[PDB]
Order: C-alpha cells, then sequence, then structure tokens
RNA sequence: AAUUGUUAAGUGCUGAUUUAACCAAUAAAAAUAUAAAUAAUUUUUAUUUGUUUUUAAACACCAUUAGGUAUAUGCAAAUAUAAAAUUAUAGUAAUUAUAGAAAUUAAAAAGCACCAAUUUUUAUAAUAAAAAUAACGUGCAGUAAUUAAUAUAUUUAUAAAAAUAUAUUUUUUUUUUU
C-alpha cells in the first residue's frame, strides 16, 4: 500500500518517542566495591 | 485476550466450540441468537471451502466473507458488505493480509521473518499516524518507541535469514536507510556489528550463491 | 483537558481558536449587511451566516437586495476581496 | 440475568434507567444496590444518552415510585413486612355489592 | 535571512555573559 | 453588549422542586447591590435568583444558599 | 489486588450463608429494629454483613426463602454460622 | 446496523422538515452510502427545552430514527452535515450496534468470544429493545398466528 | 533451489506457531494433544503410561530402569503435565529459592523447573538422603521434589546457590573440590558440594576428588 | 465542638416535635457521611470529630 | 545551521553536552520574529499539530510572510501525505481552516502568495480533490494574479503544484495547458513538470488504446508528435535527466507502442548517470 | 483497574451521587539465560511560572464596596515521581475530654548576629602588598488551657517569622468486606 516511515524521525526521536530505562541493569565495574566470594561471605544466615 | 483477538482475526471460527454456543451467547440468548426462523434459501455445504482456510485469503468483503456465500441477496446487502463499509481494524487487516499474501511459507503461517518484519512496520505506521493527530497521547510514544526497536530485531535478522525478501522489502517501500547505526561513539567500536554475532547470524549467509568462496 | 463551546449551538470548536479566531469571524456578526444578503433558498439548510465565517472559499449563493437576482460568489470574495452584483456592476456602467 | 432487563438497558426505556436509580436520579452505593457489572455500564450510558436527548431529565426521577417494590398502605406511614405472608384467598367469600 | 544579525546580537551577548563569569560575586 | 449566552443555560431544564411553570424572574430587572452574578447551571432554585434573595459577598462567607 | 472489587449479588439464600460469618437481611423502612442488632453485633466485635432488601435485584427469590427458614415474616433477620 | 441516529429537530412546517431529511439522505447517498432505515417518531414534550441557533426555548421537539451504512469517512462527513443544520437540536451517534455494551470495558476473557455478524445483520429495534417490544412478540411471527388469533373477541363481543 | 536457515531452537525444533503472531507461545500442550491424536490402535499394541524415548540406543543401561521406560517413535517427546513455575535469576537459583521456601512450610513436593544442571544437583541430593523422592522426573520442564522428613522438622537444613547474586558464576579447580572435602579442618561428606563438569556431568565434591576433577560449582545444600 | 475538635455536637431540632422519632434514627446513620464530608470539605481540622 | 552545518554529528549522546532535548519546539519560541518556519517544520521534535502551530503563530503577534504560511500549510501536507488514503478529508479540513485563518486575520500582518496557494493545490492533490483544487484554489490564484501584477506573480511552483493536481486527479488536457501557459510566459519548466507532461500523455496513449481496442484529438498518429518533443523540451534550456524522467518517458513511449525508443533510453540512462530504477526494467 | 482524544468520542473541566463510565488508539509477538553491560541516552499525567490585550462574562483574592490581580481552555520552560550508593545524628518531652491529663508516656524530634576549613578588592609609560571577610548550626520572638502536621512553589523584613496555591497523612470499633 504505502509505508511513509522516516528513519530520520525514528533516530531522532520526533513526536517524543520514549523508552523505559531498564531497572538498576548497568551493571559496570567501578561502583563495586566488593570482594566477590563464591556462596557470598555468609553462606547460610538463618534469621532467628 | 491479546492473542484470542489475534486468533479472531485470523482463524475463521476458533470462537465457535464444538456445542456450537458462544460465550457471551450463552449468558445473553436474546441478543446473540437469531430472533426468526424462517425457512428459505438454505444455502447448503460449501464446496468453495477450500479456496479461503484463513481469513486473510478473503479481504475483499466485511467479516471476511468470500464472493460465493453472497450469491442470491440484492445489491444493497453487496454494496453493505463491499470495501467502502470496512472500519479501520478490518482495512489494516486488510494491509496485513496483503503482505501475508506475499511472504507466507503456508497459508497458516504468521510468524515467518518476512511477514513480522512487515507486520511491525505497518504497526508503526499506524502509532505514528495516531501520534501525527494527537501528539499528546503519552502511551502510544512509548509503544511507538517499542514496536519501531522490535522492528529493527526482525528487519535485523531478516537482513541475514533471507537477504532477497529484505532487499525486496527495502526497494519497495523506499525506506533504505531504516538499518542505520544511531551513533559514531558506538559504531565505532563495533558494537552495531556485534548485533550479528551476539543473536546467532554470522555463518547464516551462503557463501556459494553470492560470491565465489575461493 | 480542553473545553469547548458550541457557535450558534450548533458548531463545536475549541474554546482557544474561537476567541480568537471562529467567534469574531463569523458571516453574521463581523459582516450583517453582508449576511443581510444570503440567499435562503438556493444555499444548503446546513449552511448559514450564523456559522460560516468570513473567508469561506467556496462559492455559495447571494440574494442581491437592490436587484432581485441571485449568483454565486464566495464568502472570502464577497468580504475580503470586495464583491458585488454581477447585475448591478453591468447596469452601473450602462448607466454611467 | 434476566432476559429482558439487559435488552432494555437503552436510552428508549425510561423506567428500566430508573429502577436502578435513586429519588434525585444518582447512583446507589454498591453495598445497597450490587448489580451485573455489565448492568451498570449499561445503565451509566442509557441515562446519559436519555439525558441527551431530552428523554430523561439531567435532576429528577419521574419513576421512582413505580419502582419501589415495599411500598407502605395508604393507611399507614411505614412498610411493615408482616403484611408479605396474608396469603388471603377470599376463605370468608366476601362478595361485592356490584356483583 | 533577516533575522540573524539580531540572533548574533544575543549569541554574541551570552558569551559577554560567560565572560562575566570570571567577575564572580556582583 | 455581548455574552447572554454565559449567564444562562444551554438548554433550558426544570427541577423536580419547580413544578410547573418554574418562577423566573425577568432580566431586566437588576439584582441587588454587591450581589453574586451565579451561572443558570449552579443554581439551587430559581427563587433564590430573585434580586432581594440574591445573595452577596459577605452573605456567600455564611449562608451557602 | 488479583482481582477487581466486585459487589456481591446471588439469588439464593445458601449462597449468602456460606461466605459471611453473620448475615442480616433488613429493609429500609425499618431503622430501630435494625440498628439494635448493630449495636449488639459490633459489640461482641463480630464481622457482620447487612442485605438491605430495598433496591435489590432478587427481593422475591429471598423473600419466599427467608419465609422457609424462619416462619415468621418479620425482618431482620440474623444468621450465624449457617 | 452500521451507524445510528437519533435526531431531534424543531417542529418546522411540514416542507421545511422534508427538506432537511432529503438533504441529510441526499448527502449519506452522494458519499456512497445507503439507509437502512429512517423512521418518524412524532411530536413528543422532552424533558429538557433545546435552544435554536437564536436562542429561543423549543417546548417540543420531533424524534426521528435514521439507521444508516457509511463508511467512517463518509460517516464523519454526514455527521458533521447533521450536527451543523438548523433544524437538528440534537443527536447522538450510536456506535455502539456491532459491539454489544461491556465487552470491551467488561470481562477480558469475554471480549473476542461474540459475533458481529449477530448484531450487524439485524435492525436497531432488536438490538436495543423498545418497552412495547418483548420475545413472545417475536415468538408470534413464527407461529402461524392468523389461525389462532381469530377467536380472541368470541368472550367481549357479548358483554 | 534456495531453502530458508532455521533460526533459533524454536525453529530448529520445528514450532508450528499456531498461535496467531506470537512466537514464544508455549506449544508443548497442543503439540502433546496432536501427537495423542496421531496414535492409533491397530487391529490384527498401543502405548503405555511410562516413559519412552525416541530411539533405541537412548534406553538406560540399567535392566531394572529399562522396565520404566519403552521405545516411542515420535510420542516420546512433550511428556510431562507440571509446566514451568514463575513468580529468578537462574534456575539453579530458583531450584534453591523454591526448596528452601518450601521446606519452611513444611510441603510435600516442590515444582521445580527441570534443566540438564537441575535434575542431577536432584539426583545427587536424592543420593546423600536429602531427597525423598520425585515426580514426573522425566519431565523436561518441571518435575516435582518429594521432601524429606524426619521428627518435625525438615531434613534439608541450609540450600544455597554458589551464584549468590544470581550473576556471577565460578569455575572450581579440583584444589577447590579438595579445599571443599577438607574445610575447616576436618572431613567434610556432611556438607554436600556440587559442580557439573566439562563432560556434563552433575558430580558432588567427594567423587570430584576421587578422580582429580573440577567443574563450574552450582549450589551447596546439608 | 471542643477545644481541640476531638467531638463535634450539631444541635438540631424539628418544626413538629412528633415528627423528630421518624428523623431521629435516620440522622444517626450520617455520622460517617459527615465524617467523610469533614475530610473531603473541610481543610485545617485539628482532629477527625466523632460526630454526635 | 542544520541545513548547512559546519560541524559532523549534530547531535550526540554524552553524560554532560547532551542536547538532543534541547532540539524539540519550545526552545525556538523565545524568537519567533526571527523564526524560519520552514526549518522549523524540517528540523524540530514534539512539535503541535500545524493549527495549534498557526494559533502559536498569531498567539505571538508575529508578521508571517508567505514563506511561514507556506511552510505552515507544507507541514499540513506532510501530514496528509503519512496519513492512510481513507483519512484524507479531515486533514483537509484542518488544511481549508488554516488557510482561512491566513486570509481573515490581517493583525499580525499575515499575507497569502502563490507559495500558499502552490501549497493547497498540492494537499488538494494529495487529497485527490479535482473539484476543490482546480476550481477553487487556481481560480482565487488566478483572480490574485489578474487583479494585481507586479506582486502576486505565478511562478513554477505553482504551475507544478497544478501539474501534480493534473496528474493526481487524471486529467490530461488541463495539464498540457498549463505547461504551455508556462512556455507561453517565457520561464522555464522545471524538470518534474516534463515528467508530469509525460506521464498525462502516458494516460492519455493508454486511453486512446483502449478506446481503439474496445471500438480532444482523434489522430493518435499526431500525438506522438506531440509526446516525444516533452522529451525534446528536456535538451532545450537545461534540464539534466533524473530517474523519475527515464520512468515517465519509458512510460509514455510504452503508451505509443513504440519498443525502439524504449530500449534506446535504457542505454541512454547508461550514458552518463541514470540509476536504473527496477519499473524502467518493468516498462 | 490506566493515559490521550483538536481532524475521532463523552462533554457545562464525569468524581456533587458513585469502590462499577459509550466510542477510538494502546495488553503478546529476534536469538540467548548464561551471556559476563544482548538495553536506551528519549517523555511528563503533578506543582508553579511565562506566552496575548474592549480581547474570559462570571466565581475567588490584596488595597475597602469600587479598582486591578489572576483563574479555565491553546502552547511553552523549570522542578518532581522511584529505591540504592556517599556523609553525619543515638534522645526528644507530648497527648485531652458535655474536669481523678491523681492518666499514659524514649518506639532517637536533631545540629540582622555569634564562632580565624577560607574568600573578596586593587597598579593606566612605576606592577603585590595593603585592606576586609572566618566555615557553620541555635538566637531571647512568648501567652490566651494558644496551636493538625509534612512536602513543593511564590510574596512580605515580626525572616530563628508570617501569608497564599496544591498534594499526602492523621478517625477510637454503632458505614462499608473482593
Ligand atoms: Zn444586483
Amino acid at each position: 500500500t504505502e509505508w511513509k516511515l522516516s528513519p530520520r524521525d525514528i533516530v531522532l526521536r520526533r513526536f517524543g518517542q520514549h523508552t523505559k530505562p531498564p531497572g538498576k541493569a548497568a551493571l559496570d565495574v567501578g561502583s563495586m566495591r566488593g570482594s566477590v566470594i563464591p556462596f557470598g561471605r555468609s553462606p547460610g544466615e538463618q534469621l532467628v | 485476550p491479546v492473542q484470542k483477538k489475534r486468533q479472531e482475526q485470523m482463524l475463521y471460527g476458533v470462537n465457535i466450540p464444538e456445542t456450537r454456543q458462544m460465550k457471551f451467547e450463552e449468558q445473553h440468548p436474546l441478543l446473540a441468537g437469531a430472533l426468526r426462523k424462517l425457512e428459505g434459501q438454505p444455502k447448503g455445504f460449501p464446496f468453495w471451502y477450500r479456496k479461503y482456510p484463513t481469513r486473510r485469503h478473503a479481504y475483499e468483503y466485511r467479516f471476511s466473507i468470500p464472493v460465493e456465500m453472497l450469491d442470491g441477496y440484492n445489491d444493497d446487502v453487496k454494496k453493505a458488505l463491499s470495501k467502502g463499509m470496512m472500519s479501520i481494524q478490518e482495512k489494516q487487516f486488510a494491509q496485513e493480509a496483503m503482505y501475508m499474501e506475499r511472504y507466507a511459507e503456508h497459508d497458516f503461517d504468521t510468524t515467518s521473518p518476512a511477514v513480522l518484519a512487515v507486520k511491525r512496520a505497518l504497526k508503526c505506521r499506524v502509532l505514528r499516524n495516531h501520534l501525527l493527530t494527537n501528539p499528546h497521547n503519552n502511551i502510544i510514544k512509548t509503544v511507538l518507541a517499542n514496536t519501531e526497536r522490535k522492528l529493527n530485531h526482525a528487519l535485523r535478522r531478516l537482513r541475514k535469514v533471507d537477504f532477497k525478501k529484505y532487499w525486496e522489502i527495502i526497494r519497495d517501500h523506499d525506506v533504505q536507510d531504516i538499518l542505520q547505526p544511531p551513533n559514531l561513539v558506538t559504531y565505532r567500536q563495533g558494537s552495531y556489528w556485534k548485533y550479528d554475532w551476539n543473536a546467532g547470524l554470522a555463518i547464516s549467509t551462503n557463501l556459494a550463491d553470492v560470491m565465489d568462496p575461493r | 483537558k480542553a473545553s469547548h463551546i458550541r457557535i450558534a449551538n450548533r458548531k463545536r470548536v475549541e474554546m482557544f481558536v474561537a476567541k480568537r479566531f471562529h467567534l469574531p469571524t463569523r458571516l453574521a456578526t463581523a459582516a450583517p449587511d453582508i449576511a443581510a444578503e444570503w440567499h435562503d433558498e438556493l444555499n444548503p439548510m446546513h449552511m448559514y451566516p450564523a456559522i460560516i465565517g468570513i473567508g469561506h472559499v467556496q462559492p455559495v449563493w447571494w440574494k442581491c437586495a437592490i436587484c432581485s437576482h441571485s449568483y454565486q460568489m464566495s464568502v472570502e470574495k464577497r468580504v475580503v476581496r470586495g464583491g458585488g452584483c454581477p447585475q448591478c456592476v453591468v447596469n452601473g456602467k450602462r448607466a454611467v | 440475568p434476566s432476559p429482558e432487563v439487559y435488552m432494555k438497558l437503552n436510552y428508549k426505556n425510561p423506567a428500566t434507567i430508573s429502577r436502578f436509580l435513586t429519588r434525585t436520579g444518582h447512583m446507589y452505593p454498591a453495598d445497597i444496590l450490587p448489580l451485573n457489572p455489565e448492568a451498570v455500564v449499561k445503565l451509566r450510558v442509557a441515562k446519559a444518552q436519555a439525558i441527551r436527548i431530552g428523554l430523561y431529565p439531567r435532576f429528577g426521577n419521574p419513576f421512582w415510585f413505580r419502582s419501589q417494590k415495599f411500598r407502605p398502605k395508604a393507611y399507614q406511614e411505614n412498610y411493615d413486612p408482616t403484611t408479605y405472608s396474608t396469603k388471603r384467598t377470599v376463605e370468608h367469600f366476601a362478595y361485592n355489592w356490584v356483583q | 535571512t533577516e533575522g540573524t544579525q539580531e540572533k548574533l546580537a544575543a549569541a554574541i551577548q551570552e558569551h559577554v555573559q560567560d565572560a562575566y563569569r570570571f567577575s564572580g560575586p556582583t | 453588549r455581548l455574552d447572554p449566552f454565559f449567564l444562562d443555560e444551554r438548554e433550558e431544564t426544570v427541577l423536580p422542586s419547580e413544578l410547573p411553570n418554574p418562577p423566573k424572574p425577568d432580566p431586566s430587572t437588576p439584582l441587588r447591590e454587591r450581589a453574586l452574578k451565579v451561572p443558570a447551571q449552579h443554581r439551587g432554585h430559581w427563587v433564590l435568583r430573585d434580586p432581594d434573595i440574591a445573595i452577596t459577598r459577605e452573605e456567600r462567607r455564611t449562608d451557602p444558599w | 489486588s488479583a482481582t477487581r472489587w466486585l459487589p456481591f449479588v446471588s439469588s439464593d439464600l445458601k449462597d449468602y450463608l456460606n461466605r459471611y460469618w453473620a448475615v442480616m437481611f433488613t429493609v429500609g423502612a425499618r431503622p430501630i429494629e435494625t440498628g439494635h442488632i448493630r449495636h449488639y453485633v459490633s459489640w461482641y466485635c463480630t464481622r457482620m454483613k447487612v442485605v438491605l432488601l430495598d433496591h435489590h435485584v432478587y427481593v422475591e427469590p429471598l423473600r419466599q426463602q427467608l419465609q422457609e427458614a424462619s416462619r415468621t415474616p418479620e425482618l431482620p433477620l440474623l444468621f450465624v454460622n449457617k | 446496523v452500521f451507524y445510528s441516529f437519533v435526531l431531534v429537530m424543531k417542529p418546522r412546517q411540514r416542507r421545511f422538515t422534508s427538506q432537511a431529511l432529503r438533504e441529510i439522505g441526499v448527502a449519506v447517498y452522494s458519499n456512497g452510502g445507503l439507509i437502512r432505515s429512517i423512521t418518524n417518531e412524532g411530536i413528543m414534550r422532552p424533558y429538557s427545552r433545546f435552544r435554536d441557533a437564536d436562542n429561543t426555548p423549543l417546548t417540543y421537539a420531533r424524534y426521528i430514527i435514521l439507521q444508516l451504512d457509511m463508511g467512517e469517512e463518509e460517516m464523519g462527513k454526514v455527521d458533521k452535515i447533521i450536527r451543523e443544520h438548523q433544524d437538528v437540536l440534537m443527536a447522538l451517534k450510536l456506535n455502539n450496534l456491532e459491539r454489544p455494551v461491556g465487552i470491551r470495558s467488561g470481562n477480558k476473557e469475554l471480549q473476542a468470544a461474540y459475533f458481529p455478524l449477530d448484531t450487524f445483520t439485524r435492525l436497531e429495534e432488536e438490538i436495543n429493545w423498545s418497552p412495547q417490544t418483548s420475545a413472545d412478540i417475536y415468538t408470534q411471527l413464527e407461529m402461524n398466528w392468523k389461525e389462532f388469533s381469530r377467536t380472541r373477541w368470541s368472550s367481549f363481543l357479548r358483554n | 533451489q534456495g531453502h530458508r536457515l532455521l533460526h533459533g531452537k524454536r525453529e530448529r525444533e520445528g514450532s508450528l506457531f499456531a498461535v496467531a503472531n506470537d512466537v514464544k507461545r508455549d506449544e508443548r500442550l497442543l503439540r502433546q494433544q496432536l501427537n495423542a491424536l496421531l496414535e492409533e490402535e491397530r487391529m490384527p499394541t498401543p502405548l503405555v503410561d511410562l516413559p519412552g524415548v525416541e530411539r533405541r540406543r537412548d534406553l538406560p543401561a540399567d535392566p531394572i530402569t529399562r522396565l520404566f521406560f519403552q521405545h516411542k517413535g515420535d510420542h516420546a517427546l512433550y511428556y510431562g503435565t507440571y509446566d514451568k513455575p514463575s513468580v529468578l535469576y537462574t534456575p539453579i537459583y530458583d531450584f534453591c529459592h523454591r526448596i528452601r521456601e518450601a521446606t519452611e512450610q513444611r510441603k510435600r513436593f516442590v515444582v521445580v523447573p527441570s534443566t540438564i544442571e537441575t535434575r542431577g544437583c536432584a539426583r545427587v541430593m536424592h543420593d546423600h538422603g536429602l531427597v525423598a523422592g520425585f515426580r514426573d522426573f522425566h519431565n523436561d520442564r518441571a518435575f516435582a521434589v518429594e521432601l524429606k522428613y524426619f521428627q518435625g522438622d525438615s531434613t534439608i537444613n541450609v540450600i544455597e546457590p554458589c551464584s549468590y547474586d544470581g550473576r556471577t558464576e565460578f569455575e572450581w579447580s579440583p584444589k577447590m573440590m579438595r579445599r571443599l572435602l577438607n574445610t575447616h579442618g576436618i572431613h567434610n561428606r556432611l556438607v554436600v558440594y556440587i559442580c557439573r563438569t566439562a563432560d556434563n556431568r552433575i558430580i558432588d565434591h567427594i567423587h570430584a576428588v576421587k578422580e582429580n576433577i573440577g567443574g563450574r560449582g552450582l549450589m551447596m545444600v546439608h | 465542638g471542643s477545644r481541640r475538635s476531638k467531638e463535634i455536637y450539631i444541635v438540631w431540632f424539628t418544626v413538629d416535635p412528633g415528627a423528630r422519632f421518624e428523623l431521629e434514627p435516620r440522622l444517626h446513620q450520617l455520622n460517617h457521611w459527615v465524617q467523610q464530608l469533614i475530610i473531603k470539605r473541610v481543610k485545617r481540622r485539628p482532629h477527625i470529630p466523632r460526630v454526635t | 545551521d542544520p541545513d548547512r552545518p559546519h560541524i559532523k554529528h549534530i547531535y550526540n549522546q554524552t553524560a554532560l553536552a547532551r542536547n538532543l532535548r534541547y532540539a524539540r519546539y519550545g526552545y525556538f519560541k523565545r524568537d519567533m520574529h526571527l523564526l524560519d518556519v520552514d526549518k522549523l517544520v524540517r528540523h524540530a521534535r514534539l512539535l503541535p499539530t500545524p493549527g495549534r502551530l498557526l494559533t502559536d503563530f498569531l498567539y505571538q503577534r508575529v508578521p508571517l510572510p508567505d514563506k511561514s504560511c507556506a511552510a505552515l500549510i507544507r507541514y499540513q501536507r506532510q501530514q496528509i501525505e503519512m496519513l492512510e488514503v481513507w483519512g484524507r478529508h479531515a486533514s483537509f479540513q484542518c488544511a481549508v481552516e488554516m488557510f482561512e485563518r491566513m486570509i481573515v486575520t490581517n493583525i499580525p500582518p499575515v499575507e497569502v502568495g502563490v507559495e500558499t496557494h502552490g501549497e493547497m493545490v498540492l494537499c488538494a492533490a494529495a487529497c485527490g480533490k479535482w473539484e476543490e483544487g482546480w476550481n477553487v484554489y487556481a481560480n482565487r490564484a488566478r483572480e490574485l494574479e489578474k487583479e494585481s501584477p507586479e506582486s502576486f506573480i505565478l511562478n513554477t511552483f505553482f504551475f507544478d503544484a497544478l501539474l501534480t493536481l493534473c496528474v493526481a486527479a487524471g486529467r490530461v488536457s488541463e495539464g498540457i495547458d498549463t505547461l504551455e501557459e508556462v512556455i507561453k510566459r517565457n520561464l522555464r519548466p522545471r524538470g518534474t513538470m516534463l515528467n508530469k507532461a509525460m506521464i498525462l500523455y502516458s494516460i492519455l496513449g493508454e486511453q486512446m488504446s483502449k478506446h481503439e481496442a474496445s471500438r480532444y484529438l482523434c489522430e493518435p498518429e499526431e500525438v506522438e508528435k506531440m509526446g516525444l518533443e516533452v522529451w525534446s523540451l528536456f535538451d532545450f534550456y537545461q534540464l539534466p535527466r533524473t530517474t523519475a524522467s527515464i520512468e515517465a518517458y519509458m512510460r509514455m513511449c510504452c503508451a505509443f507502442n513504440k519498443p525502439t525508443l524504449v530500449l534506446k533510453a535504457q542505454g541512454f540512462a547508461d550514458a552518463s548517470d541514470i540509476r536504473l530504477s527496477i519499473e524502467c526494467f518493468h516498462w
């Protein structure tokens, strides 16, 4: 029929095209300040 | 429900069970059932049923009614079921079925990459046409931003798994730069072409049919 | 949301563009002497000077007031550009 | 549901709209008048469509006393539930003077 | 093409205010 | 002179409290001094739109109607 | 939470007894006898479901079934533990 | 029915209302549409007095039911013609005819379980029932009522 | 003649995609019912409710276990009644979390999602006596763990995955396995540490030291 | 009202006293409605009062 | 400048120098007296309805020239282009309402010139309204030209809009008359004007072929004499050949049943530089 | 269950009644779950503030009876929803009754002047040694048995204060209960 899509309006995000960011999915190395051990530091912790 | 709506769009009698009574008919018998029982013109068995296994095969008339079903009715019933009386959803399904006639593998096929790419592109066209007349709809902005990324994914896998249909879709609809890297800094490090390795598409093109691999 | 008003209780327009454009540029309010020459028979019944603006570019029927003559002229040509009866201008040059 | 109520929950039935509204024409609370969930959607559009063309007033209820089943008698001021189980089948065989 | 001189005046005034930021308080 | 519609109704509605022929004052008669010009939609009754029973600004702070 | 809120209604007396602990079926024309049972039940901190038979959609089924459980045609009627 | 309108019109002379309905039908037919039905309901006294273009409260009004099958852009054209008419005081657009009310906003599982041909093929009087309409009237049409109703007045003629 | 390339595990397993436009729709129930429609009662013989293997070479080498399996050609697929449970990061993480939350509530069966490294950890826990049994173990999607209780409290006390955050995995050397066998200066056959070898065999920390191997550590349980 | 608006006392009477017992119980069915009217319509409320 | 930038990659996605949010409409609402509405329609984000754009322009009281009215009706026309075929009437009603607002406002200073009438004719061509574009707007532009010369002169854009309307409406003789009026006005036409003229001659040749298969000028042998000379007008002024020119010429020669001219044009396309445009292989 | 509707709907701004609102657009749709960031650099539904002048009739507010001010629609800018990372605080005295508050009360309410981490100014054919200012938190601001609190924004020198515009919370059981 017709496709009147323009990729300039898609890339430059005309009409306010909003992509929701993921929830705390950054996963960078500089912010981590803890030593990673297998099973964690305290593996089996029981709340009494 | 969002899958049952598309199932009602595609298949003919998925709503009707073996007991021949709908979920809306069993609770509202006076509104769904027929009010008059006329002894007149029984149509009999459809011998033309092989031409229409799915509702994408008959988009000439309303409600996916074939041409053979309207034989003895007058011109007013045929005009009321014509192309001019179709709804927006019926016209968009006719536009979907126009490409489903062209790019499907079999008659009950809806998940081919050439079919899924043109479905995502028609959806992006519908959402852009809604955002043109009503730019203050904030949900349609997010739905368009997600549908354009899904269209990019579908076209980027269609480029690798079937290049001829992808090139035909690119040439026919005047969208040549629909697969472009957004940012130079990410393109400079090969992250735009890492999509082909990370999605499992690096060895997809047959080398004997394109170039000479010697 | 948006609020609306109905011009002559029929024409739903938005309230902001009505106070700027739609209300003061109607035919029956801004040009009452021109709207008095409106033809009531040959014009459609859903078209009347209470809702038709000044710059209606499509030609409508006009019943002349000096002579008994009906003619077709545009509403913007009658008000903005300046229009009259074709029989009156052919009688004006005939007399003087 | 009954076959006659959802077919008549429209703009052209002023009594069926009024039998689910209060005396001033507004809505009852949900604990007093529980309804089918589609019946409220039918009622709220039927009242607005009947008000819009003038088949129903914007304020009031012109069929309210037609809808109340528990009616007090003419010589009583309140309704008493003990009159429901009267079941008077003319056991003393009263003949009217016009008969 | 006619409204570029006032835009240039606004841009040079903005650059002058950015240079005024060297002065600090008052 | 303009705006007759702004102080009047879109469609003439008759309340059940004023039946029949609801008592409407003449619009040529002015209201009281320092009175409130309320539209014909948000009025409780047409007797409250009488010029002697037109509520003023200092009566608005004490009485609702 | 997982389901949208909906008012409970039933044409049978047995569904009211199996759902609530204390059910009372009143009329709007009898406010004194209703409010006395409201004072007694709330004094013992018991959850109670009051069903006003005025403006109900199943008045004639419920007025028949209340005549079978209680032989007197007097409202309100208290129903605790079926 | 595809579209229905309840035209509230000013009680003018017969020629003016006839010309108004004729222009409405001409605007329907010229845009490639079909008139299913048009019925006059007489002059009734509404609960609200509508105002005309010259702000006169009208005590009486004429109601006309108009059932049409038109395309949606052409239906928008005809609706803009009808709503700007000088005699039409008010007109609601019945757009809930193919799908019944309460399916879209009601139960989500009962959304694609309806049949649009059940409601599209019947008239507007069979969707929105009048108070005089009932199911026994519909069952009387198929029961050969002519041979049965000939004895209904055999007891009242002697009294 | 050019043929279309099969891309993904859904096209390579030959999915029908009966639901319109949805590629991620579950398919096992409809395919199981169509495969039950495919079989017929041959008269001069049908299949049993025991699990089946698609090839005769896929029968188990144990003669007692081979009594519980039979050879079905294409009806050996789509076996099972339980589906994939939902509502984490890793199937080992979910497998530890569901057992830990169901041993506190004193339940009899826990429906855990069946992967390759999950049912092997379950088999190792069943060997050491931490699990009383299983239900629907041949299901490749989810299986039920029948828990073990003794005198009121649960047998499984602490069950923790190796990826404690759910993201970072670890590769254990045989030196790590010898550390896990002799931890805190004692000989540890009490706390069971389970790993997965390069040969895709799920092996506890004792048999890993016995043949001097390591692996990717999955979880601990005692 | 009290000095910190912990309780409110609305004082009422009837024209005919014999109708008072017709207006006595129903008016006591409006205490939560009066409390919701105070929560909705009235701002700067020192306490949400008990209606008497 | 968004059309002639002195830097590559105008926008960026950095953390601190991020500037995509500052390119939207509203930051250019600070200076609407100095604003260029052509670049505003082309280069801006989150633009409103062009009726609301005209409301904001007339609300700020800025003296709109013909270029501003042309840009606003060009924005409305692009909205007409992007929509579906069955939803073109309401946007054209928006276009005629914006044109009425541009006529009758008269304070701030707003004048309708030949480019605004050409944009309205292009709007009617996109909607497919022959009786609204030709009879109303083209006649009004011709009346405004013959009423006040030396300030309202029909340029090539207005006649290109008229030829687009004659192509989209199927009217053949009116397009040839407008091209003859272009020629008689001693001004050179555009290449797209000759492409539209060759398309109209192709339509006329196909209609003559259908009329002779079924059984102005009933002599077809002269029509090629009027057709191929349109190809001669490309080498007349300067008029370099483009892709759509080759498409329209091959369509016109296929409508005239002359395959040797098509085989000559497919070699002439490979001569200088013409992309060979797979519909050219269809012809 | 929500958002938007001008060219589509309802519309006196649907929330006065009412846990339920016609129609139109929007619920799912690449590989991979182990894969070592497979993702984007966008928007504002809420609050103020601007944008125009017989160009809101009204309603409300500050000068006291009359002026202006805004307020709702059309656009627009700023701020904000939402945890975590980073730094510091451990204890405060309150609550009312159609007056035995002769009662119950640590479940942490907080860190214009005063106190020298610092900062400001200058030399016109001569080119740095003179002056001033600490950083931060209180600050007598009360009572009438006075006085709901918290958060954001704006205006007034009672500024440690007071006023205006919204939102949220506080009810002690005789109203509601999927
Ligand atoms: Zn004349």
